């Protein structure tokens, strides 16, 4: 969960 | 099939992006050497509960781990990899990184790390119940701090450390290898014109940082089965889903 959202926050 | 131009610009590029993603200036941590915890603030350390303890390191690493992500993003090729593999890199080689990273906020002439604002001796850990873990950890950051790393060399070695095209589960291994080949030229390219190639054979094995990461697996593990609640409601969700599975 918390990975894949910090590489999708551009 | 990169070229000696596009080699150099890889360079300045990864110098960059390592720079931009420090948590603090290498000039911030040496200016604060002297800003050392006396001995009753170490005494108050090692009267801390083990869960107490383990969740202020957890959430330390987890702040550290957060820097990582963002050096990766901005390395070059990194974002042109699927998510899975992206994830299977980070995932592997974050903590990696970090440990490397940790050699500047060690003090080599004292053997104490920068950590909650003053510099401490292992003797500050006591209380996690992880002697070995740690005297490892210290004994890996002495030894990276006899190389006299430069922000530059530091920079392109954990370029390296990330881009491993070994780690099981990449889909696009070959991808992976060529990046990891260009970055190999980058750093190797950087010493030659340094003449700082004396430190490759100086480097420690990759079986080195894996036996680190294991061991700080396994000692999660422990303190996990004694505090399960601790890990559950106090640890951070990033840290649990590269250590525990979620
Ligand atoms: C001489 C190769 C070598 C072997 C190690 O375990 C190391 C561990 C830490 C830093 C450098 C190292 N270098
Ligand atoms: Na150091």
């Amino acid at each position: 969960k918390i990975l894949h959202r910090l590489l999708q926050d551009s | 099939g990169a070229s000696l131009t596009e080699i150099e610009h890889l360079v300045q590029s990864v110098c960059k992006s390592y720079r931009e993603t420090c948590q603090l200036r290498l000039e911030d941590l040496l200016r604060q050497r002297s800003n050392i915890f006396s001995r009753e603030e170490v005494t108050g350390y090692q009267r801390k509960s083990m869960w107490e303890m383990w969740e202020r390191c957890a959430h330390h690493l987890t702040e550290a781990i957060q820097y990582v992500v963002e050096f990766a993003k901005r390395l070059s090729g990194f974002m042109e990899l699927c998510q899975n593999d992206q994830i299977v890199l980070l995932k592997a080689g974050a903590m990696e990184v970090v440990l490397v990273r940790m050699c500047r906020a060690y003090n080599a002439d004292n053997r104490t790390v920068f950590f909650e604002g003053k510099y401490g001796g292992m003797e500050l850990f006591r209380a996690l119940g992880c002697s070995e873990l740690i005297s490892s950890i210290f004994d890996f950051s002495h030894s990276l701090s006899a190389l006299h790393f430069s922000e530059d060399e530091i920079a392109l070695y954990t370029a390296l450390v990330l881009i491993n095209a070994h780690r099981p589960g990449l889909q696009e291994k070959r991808k992976v290898e060529q990046l990891q080949y260009n970055l190999e030229l980058a750093f190797h390219h950087h010493l030659c014109k340094t003449h700082r190639q004396s430190i490759l054979a100086k480097l420690p094995p990759k079986g080195k940082l894996r036996s680190l990461c294991s061991q700080h697996v396994e000692r999660l593990q422990i303190f996990q089965h004694l505090h399960p609640i601790v890990v559950q409601a106090a640890f951070p969700p990033l840290y649990k889903e590269l250590f525990s599975g979620g």
